[PDB]
């Protein structure tokens, strides 16, 4: 409903705030009503829209190798790491960090299990191949800025659903928690 | 008892090994009395690599992390000076036995970083852990790679410890916690049996 500022800026007039609800009220009442077309245009221009938030998720485009192969590209940020993810329609779970092995490049099981997240939480392990290169933080750091940049990535290759998932389970937001003076 | 030695061998102006004794005195006097005990080794080498090629025995030469015979040390002298490998007589005696100037036999090593000294955690081919000397000293060689588990490998052993019942999380056997276990260890078998001990 359009507010009480904004009916005063129409009418060109200040009115209180119980006429203002009566109006309200009346348009209500009217609402509920079989309203006509008429009566539903003069209703719309006393009601306002509203957006959301999840049609504001990019979705980065799907670009191609040289040789024939679709992937996507993004990029992550946690602390002062600063990470950048390919993901590959097709492969077999193998992600090159640094051109490293992720099991030689994160030894530690918590880091290991950050990059795993993302593909277990819309089930697709073992499907995508990913080379990413993360500088900068340490090994949290930079294991967080490689799990959003390859989410983002991912977001390519999933449904519009699994997207929203990925969005509410948290894993498409960058973390803004940083150190304070 | 049937291999013999050719050689007087002296310890002490006591003791001594006469010519023809069966090797095990010789290895008896190194576990009773341990100041003869590096002597020991060595005249124990000294035989093998020689008997062997009078056709008396096959002899198989294993050693792990052979990557050290010709790398550096940690041990020090009195003077607080580095010891290189070569000053050991125990790493002296054992580099003889790596040269090929002997037939009757095969010797066979793998390198290994865990616990080497002076290298970084990456570092696996022969090379990068051996060094120039070491490349040098067992040039010519054939090198043999061990790599991690293919799918057939990595099944197997995840059903051998579900039929020792050593995975007791009830989602293991599914799975989904297969899948799990590829990820995190990548199919490493020390990576996959550290993970599975204290599921
Ligand atoms: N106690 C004792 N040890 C011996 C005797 N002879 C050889 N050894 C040991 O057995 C090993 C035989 O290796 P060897 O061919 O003689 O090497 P090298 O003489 O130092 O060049 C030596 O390293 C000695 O430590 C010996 O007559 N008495």
């Amino acid at each position: 409903w359009l507010i009480k500022e904004e009916l005063e800026e129409m009418l060109v007039e200040k009115l209180s705030d119980l006429d203002y609800m009566q109006f309200i009220r009346l348009l209500e009442k009217l609402l509920t009503s079989q309203c006509g077309a008429a009566e539903e245009e003069f209703v719309q221009r006393f009601r306002r829209s509203v957006t959301l938030e999840s049609k504001k998720q990019l979705i980065e485009p799907v670009q191609y190798d040289e040789q024939g192969m679709a992937f996507s590209k993004s990029e992550g940020k946690r602390k002062t790491a600063k990470a950048e993810a390919i993901v590959y329609k097709h492969g077999s779970g193998r992600i090159k960090v640094n051109g490293i092995d992720y099991q030689l490049y994160f030894p530690i099981t918590q880091d290991r299990e950050q990059l795993m997240f993302p593909f277990h939480f819309v089930d697709r392990l073992g499907k995508h191949d990913v080379t990413c290169t993360v500088s900068g933080g340490g090994r949290s750091a930079q294991a967080g800025a490689i799990r959003l940049a390859m989410a983002k990535a991912l977001c390519s290759f999933v449904t519009e659903d699994e997207v929203e998932w990925m969005r509410q389970a948290g894993l498409l937001t960058t973390d803004p928690r940083v150190r304070e003076r | 008892n049937q291999i013999k030695v050719q050689e007087k061998y002296v310890w002490n102006k006591r003791e001594s090994t006469e010519k023809g004794s069966p090797l095990g005195e010789v290895v008896e006097q190194g576990i009773t009395r341990v100041r003869n005990a590096t002597d020991a080794v060595g005249i124990v080498l000294k035989e093998l690599k020689r008997q062997s090629s009078l056709g008396m025995f096959h002899l198989l030469v294993a050693v792990d992390g052979i990557n050290a015979l010709w790398g550096r040390t940690t041990l020090k002298r009195e003077d607080k000076s580095p010891i290189a490998p070569e000053e050991l007589a125990l790493v002296h005696n054992l580099r003889k036995m790596m040269k090929n100037d002997w037939h009757g036999g095969a010797i066979v090593s793998a390198l290994s970083q865990t616990g080497s000294l002076f290298k970084p955690r990456k570092a696996y081919l022969p090379q990068e852990l051996l060094g120039k000397e070491g490349f040098d000293a067992l040039d010519p060689f054939i090198p043999i790679l061990v790599s991690n588990y293919n799918p057939k490998e990595f099944e197997s052993c995840i059903q051998y410890y579900l039929e020792n019942n050593w995975l007791q999380h009830e989602k293991a056997p599914t799975e989904e916690g297969k899948k799990e276990l590829l990820f995190l260890s990548n199919a490493n078998p020390s990576l996959l049996e550290r993970h599975c001990a204290y599921l």
